[PDB]
C-alpha cells in the first residue's frame, strides 16, 4: 500500500556527487527496512544497498560495487530515505529505485523487494 | 481564611435597650453561613 | 550458578557459523539471529558454547538455515516454516522462477573453509528463580 | 474534540487566524496584537508595504476543500486536581 | 542586510536537470524563510519555490509550473538553498533569483522578497 517516489538522480561528470531521496507516502518507514535498487537498460535491477529499521551499521548493508563510496541515511521525522552519491563513476549509470517491505532488518542478501518506487535515472558522463 | 477556604459566621437577635456604649452580656453562637474555596492572600479589610 | 537453585530450565540445540556468537544479544540482530534463532528482550540464562569445529567437520547440508524467511518473528515461537518467500504479485508456484528464491542455500560447510565460520555450535539455558519450587540443585558434599 | 465542518463550513473568514506575529507563543498569553509584522528596517505604519505583509490571510472555509481544511470543533478543558477545595464532582446515584 | 548568490545556471539541454544553490553570507538563514524567483526578460519577477525556516512539506510551496519537476533543500550549517531541476522545460529559461526576508513560514502566495542576489541563468536550448 506503501509508494515510493525517487529524486535526486541526474546527469554528473565522472567522479561527481548527488544524493537520492526515497519519498514515502501514506505509510511510516520506520520499523520498516528500505532497499536501494538499480537498473540500468539492459541488464537485470540489481541491489545496491539496505537500511534496517534500526539504522545500525551491522544491520546496514552494502554490495561490492558501492562499498566505500554509497552511503545511506534516514530521517524518520520526514518519512525517506537519502542515497549519498560520492566519486560516481559511468559504471554507475542506472535507473535507481527504492524497495521496501514488512520486514524491518536488512542483510547482505535479504533486501525489501514489495513495493518499488517509480526510479530516479542517474547518469554519470560528460 | 485559611488553607485556601473562606468561612462566614452569623447571629442576629434583637436589643432590649438602645445601649450604644458597651456590647450586652449574653451568650451567642455564630453558625457558619458560606464557605468558599478561593486562595486569596488576604491582608488588609476595608468597609463601606 | 552452581549454588543457586533454578526452575525448569529450557534448553535448545543451535547450529550456527560462530561469527555472529556475540550478536545474539538483545536488541541487534545477526545473520542467523535474524533469520533462525532469536533471543528474548531480557533472557535469563548463561551462554555456553564449546569448539563444534574439528569434530563436526566431516558439503554438509543438513544442518540448514532459513534464508528466505517471510518476516521478523514474534517472543518465543519456532520456525517450522517450510515454504517460500512471497515477493511478487503472483504465486511462487512451480519451484524456482521469476522473483523467487529457494532458502536451500550452501552454508559454508566445505572442507577448504579450516579457517572460515567452522561450525561453533552454541548451547543456551534459561533459568527461572523463585518462579517454581526448584528440582535440580547444586550438591553440598562432605558426608 | 468533534467534527463541526458541516455546520460551521458554508467560507467564513471571520475567525482569521493571526500568521504574522513578532516571535513565538508563551505559555498563558493572548494574540490579541493585530500589528503587522516589521520584517524590514523601514517602519510597517502606513498600511500594506514591501516585505511587509498583514498577517491575515484566507485559511480555507470553502466548500471545495471539503475533507481538508473544514473546521473541526476541538477544545481543552484545564483541569486541577488537590490544589484547591473541588467543586465539580462526578455523579453518585443510589439513594 | 543579508547578502545571497545565485549560482550553477548555465547552457543546458531540453530535459536535462540543474541544482542551483542560494549562499547567503555574514547571516544565518536557519531561522527564515527561503524563496525562489525567476525572471526572464520581458515579463515581470514571479514565484518559483518558497521554503520555511522549518523545511517542512507542509510548508513548502512550489508555483504550479514547477510542481513535480523543481525541489529544493536547505542545508543550515552552510546558510544556503538548493532549487534542484529536474525534467528542466525550454520555458523554464530565465535568470533564477533566491529572496529571504526575517519572516519564517511560507504559504502558498507569500515568499520572502527582501534581499536578492546576483541571479543566476539558466538557459534550455541545444
Amino acid at each position: 500500500q506503501v509508494q515510493l517516489v525517487e529524486s535526486g538522480g541526474g546527469l554528473v561528470q565522472p567522479g561527481g556527487s548527488l544524493t537520492l531521496s526515497c519519498v514515502a507516502s501514506e505509510s511510516s518507514l520506520a520499523p520498516y527496512r528500505v532497499a536501494w535498487f538499480r537498473q540500468a537498460p539492459g541488464k537485470e535491477r540489481e541491489g545496491v544497498s539496505c537500511i534496517s529499521r534500526d539504522a545500525h551499521p551491522t544491520s546496514t548493508y552494502y554490495t561490492a560495487s558501492v562499498k566505500g563510496r554509497f552511503t545511506m541515511s534516514r530521517d524518520n521525522a520526514k518519512n525517506t530515505v537519502y542515497l549519498q552519491m560520492n566519486s560516481l563513476k559511468p559504471s554507475d549509470t542506472a535507473v535507481y529505485y527504492c524497495a521496501t517491505d514488512l520486514g524491518g532488518y536488512c542483510s547482505d542478501s535479504n533486501y525489501p523487494r514489495a513495493w518499488w518506487g517509480q526510479g530516479t535515472q542517474v547518469t554519470v558522463s560528460s | 481564611n485559611i488553607d485556601g477556604y473562606f468561612k462566614i459566621y452569623s447571629k442576629h437577635t434583637p436589643i432590649i435597650v438602645r445601649e450604644p456604649e458597651d456590647l450586652p452580656q449574653g451568650f451567642s453562637a455564630l453558625e457558619p453561613l458560606v464557605d468558599l474555596p478561593i486562595g486569596i492572600n488576604i491582608t488588609r479589610f476595608q468597609t463601606l | 550458578l552452581n549454588d543457586l537453585c533454578f526452575t525448569n530450565v529450557y534448553a535448545d540445540s543451535f547450529v550456527i557459523r560462530g561469527d555472529e556468537v556475540r550478536q545474539i544479544a538483545p536488541g541487534q540482530t545477526g545473520n542467523i539471529a535474524d533469520y533462525n534463532y532469536k533471543l528474548p528482550d531480557d533472557f535469563t540464562g548463561c551462554v555456553i558454547a564449546w569448539n563444534s569445529n574439528k569434530l563436526d567437520s566431516k558439503g554438509n547440508y543438513n544442518y540448514l538455515y532459513r534464508l528466505f524467511r517471510k518476516s521478523n518473528l514474534k517472543p518465543f515461537e519456532r520456525d517450522i516454516s517450510t515454504e517460500i518467500y512471497q515477493a511478487g504479485n503472483k504465486p511462487c508456484n512451480g519451484v524456482a522462477g521469476f522473483n523467487c528464491y529457494f532458502p536451500l542455500k550452501s552454508y559454508s560447510f566445505r572442507p577448504t573453509y579450516g579457517v572460515g565460520h567452522q561450525p561453533y555450535r552454541v548451547v543456551v539455558l534459561s533459568f527461572e528463580l523463585l518462579h517454581a519450587p526448584a528440582t535440580v540443585c547444586g550438591p553440598k558434599k562432605s558426608t
